[PDB]
């Protein structure tokens, strides 16, 4: 047998199903909390590009999609859940996207703003703002995806070990 | 610095306050003021530029008729009626042309199809006699442009002369790179300095109806921008 | 509030809803009637690239698509609503457009063959060369537009104040 | 008539009947909302040093002093109501004040633990957490003191017009 | 990056998940663990240092009664009993010494005095036969000290050797800087490492009753600390 | 985990809860006993410095506080209950306390004399002179502290086991 000796860069993707992701229902009128968090694993770092893919296809509980005027963002934030300004990527609203042909067409495939890279230990987190008299959000049909894997359209999540670069603290410290 | 935000027509990054939404006029023909968006105090500048920052406006209006004894399947309209960017079909549209909705039975009501050349739209359903109706159709023949207020209903400049037609509006598929809409002009503005999105078109529109199915705010805004912190 | 000096050559599109445009109902193997007249207003100058989209979408009575043989014609004309054989552009069929993705498809997009001007006081017309023993046109759902702004597909109208610059005359 | 000319670093105490100041009522359990905002007026600006006094006086609706458990936290905050983690200040506990001689002893006066800053357009929020099961906060009672003027003890919060010192710009 | 905190019994800074609560043991006297704080995977790591950090805790117990036609107005205990820093006087103390509730009169109970020698307590009112109380006096005679866990209930040191009385703790008055408690010993420690407040007393004290008037935890412990972000 | 390595010379403090300390009652007229008796640890040596706290909080049986006129005396001794002259440090009055604000308060804190020693096996007394006609100890209330950890003010008994310093046998010696 033969491998190739990858490069440590790996091109990955994000998804539900992952153990550095969480997610939990939401009501209406509820900015403040996460309806997903994501955290850094550790002594790895991600790097999300400025021309990343986004995808959020989120649900109703019958399964339907919500009021199109609702808002999602995305945001980093510094350690403890706390959120911050700068850095914050991809607010957009929850219509707008043809979920049917979103992450197929490279049209409808909605790229982040500016860059982004997350630290061994750092939060990003994606708010979402529903109008009041609305269906709740449920995590069982809920789905985030980011990143395009296995398209040459799309861009993909860069990943590294930070045992094995030298200057990954030097990046870490970059931010 | 900057960043490239989306901006509707209620709350997001304003706070639901700096927003103000208002209906136009039917019988004198005027270029009212549908919406505008006041720059608040937290925010230093907003920029605005063309050919740089895409858009969409869903308007619709709202018409009523009377249950009959007779079949009807059809009613007419007061407005000039189009497909979603062209089609006869039903449910491929990137969003329905008309919605309708029964106030004795609190239920949606299907479409097939219309004529799409008078002011005619079929339904599905066979509504009863006495039964209240309401319909959301589209909107046409109308012109929307912007202008820009220094904290006083006090004019000093117009973002672009020429007013784009919310009929073509409609006609172009919107929410496509390449194919995406991006008016003309580069304006930008400072605290409590407002900017005024404004109609000029005969059919009433509306924002709000409390009975809408599809969400609660029946027609929608949502416009890119720039802004510095 | 600030706005910013845009160029004079200003990108715009022309359809039926505007002042210097104007229609009137054809009936049937009637091509010296223009369905559609334009006229350039005053101390204004258009100018229409090579490349320019172009977009009729003409229609019957009853709501319906006319005869794909029938012709459509633009054409610029002197003063005095006279025709010229130079200058015409897009002698194309009133078929083959696929009106449902023409605009918003740019393979659909049908462009004009060769460049155009409009002097202050000109006329452009359109006319149509319909077979007998077919339906008419109707003005009220007929409509053209030309130009493409709002896309980076297409190429758009170029206008221009004859006031402003200086060498406007000897441009025209 | 003579009056001095008073150093522009003015010796100045915060409370809420202020127009850069607000507060809004709370239930329980509720962190995020804040309690009590402050934000700096135009083309001033604010120092609190570091051995600022500090004196929360909540209270609940009936008149009385809620759960000592209960927790006060002064945070600055980046523009658009964003928290931040350094620049913090005074997190305590709403229990051990003795609010009856709470402003009157230097001993009862808590002071801050650092140095803080406030430019033009900034804030400073109060978030309070409360136990469940608990009763809430009053705004019509309660209130909110900071720096000690009018006193030999204590300090007091230093103010200055941005549009007299040149350096104002440099030390924001 | 450094700061200097309060940490509470309940939630504050970590959450109220890696805090955990528990009671001593009674007829076995033995050095039970009643609290200990567990360093979040967010923090970087935790200090404490003596004759730098202040802290307060008010320790309580739990006892009952049954009413009698008898005119009582005074309850024996099962604790050593003195004033809060001393005094006879009820009310000029730093806190109440005990507390009563009545459960039929849901009503707080004040309290006029005691001998404060003997294991004594006076009632200002008079409870009927049948009635139930409940009284939260004061706590004495225990030892009270901490210790690190590192991550498996596996102990590695102790902060320092000898254990101050709780006792005393109560005697001194609290929360004056110059007469504030101040401990020794130097700790420090990381991600999901433990610090153990520790207990050696006889006396069953208590954190919740959900029937006790001032606040609904009882006691209470509010340390300084010192925080790498 | 870390712990400092504290130094040997710990700041401590004596009360009645230990196991070198001891007590027993006390009628009245009655200067011979000591009321407390303190001794030294084996291995250890304890340290009271000239400018240590004083602390007795004496009571009657009924809860009381005895005849201010009352007498208390520290005194060193040798072995054997022997005490000496040399030595002794406060000889002070059991009223004029305050025993409510007594170790609360720096005034009220009443010091010793002059420095103390104690070598590894020796006796420290606290004899007691009661006027007749009055009211006897109780030692089930009574109590001794001396020294002042926890408090910025006041002074710490220090403590060091002997076993560690060489100089430990010099020091005990040296008295």
């Amino acid at each position: 047998p033969e491998i190739g000796n990858n490069g440590a860069e790996k091109q990955i993707s994000l998804h539900k199903g992952q153990p550095f992701i969480d997610t939990q229902d939401v009501g209406a009128a509820d900015p403040n909390t996460p309806a997903v968090t994501i955290e850094g694993p550790s002594d790895y770092v991600i790097a999300i590009d400025a021309g990343t893919p986004v995808a959020p296809e989120f649900r109703d509980a019958n399964g339907d999609k919500l009021d199109p005027s609702t808002r999602v963002t995305i945001q980093k934030c510094d350690k403890q859940g706390n959120p911050l300004g700068d850095g914050i990527v991809f607010s957009d609203t929850l219509g707008r996207f043809e979920y049917s042909k979103m992450r197929s067409d490279p049209d409808y495939m909605r790229k982040t703003t500016t860059s982004l890279m997350i630290d061994e230990r750092e939060i990003v987190k994606i708010f979402v703002e529903v109008p009041p008299n609305a269906n709740g959000m449920d995590a069982d049909n809920s789905r985030i995806t980011i990143g395009d894997d296995t398209s040459d359209y799309g861009k993909a999540v860069g990943i590294v070990e930070h045992g094995d670069l030298s200057p990954a603290e030097s990046k870490a410290v970059r931010q | 610095q900057t960043q490239e935000y989306t901006i509707n027509h209620t709350g997001g990054v304003l706070g639901d306050s700096y927003v103000t939404t208002a209906s136009n006029q039917t019988s004198p023909q005027r270029e009212t003021a549908v919406l505008s968006f006041e720059c608040p105090r937290k925010f230093e500048e907003i920029n605005y530029v063309g050919q740089r920052d895409a858009t969409r406006f869903v308007p619709r209006t709202t018409e009523s008729i009377t249950g009959s004894a007779n079949d009807d399947t059809v009613v007419d309209l007061t407005a000039n009626i189009q497909p979603v960017a062209g089609e006869e079909v039903i449910a491929e549209q990137d969003y329905p042309v008309a919605v309708a909705y029964n106030v004795t039975q609190g239920v949606e009501v299907d479409v097939v199809d219309a004529d799409y050349a008078a002011d005619t739209v079929t339904l599905g359903t066979n509504p009863a006699d006495g039964d209240e109706v309401k319909v959301w159709p589209i909107m046409s023949d109308g012109d929307v442009q912007f202008r820009l207020i220094n904290q006083f209903g006090q004019e000093e400049g117009r973002v672009y002369p020429w007013s784009t037609p919310l009929y073509r509006w409609h006609d172009f598929p919107q929410l496509k790179r390449g194919r995406e809409i991006n008016l003309h002009g580069s304006a930008s503005w400072s605290e409590n300095e407002t900017l005024e999105i404004l109609l000029d078109a005969p059919q009433a529109l509306t924002w709000e109806d409390s009975d809408y199915p599809r969400g609660q705010y029946v027609t929608t805004l949502e416009q890119d921008v720039e802004i510095t912190l």
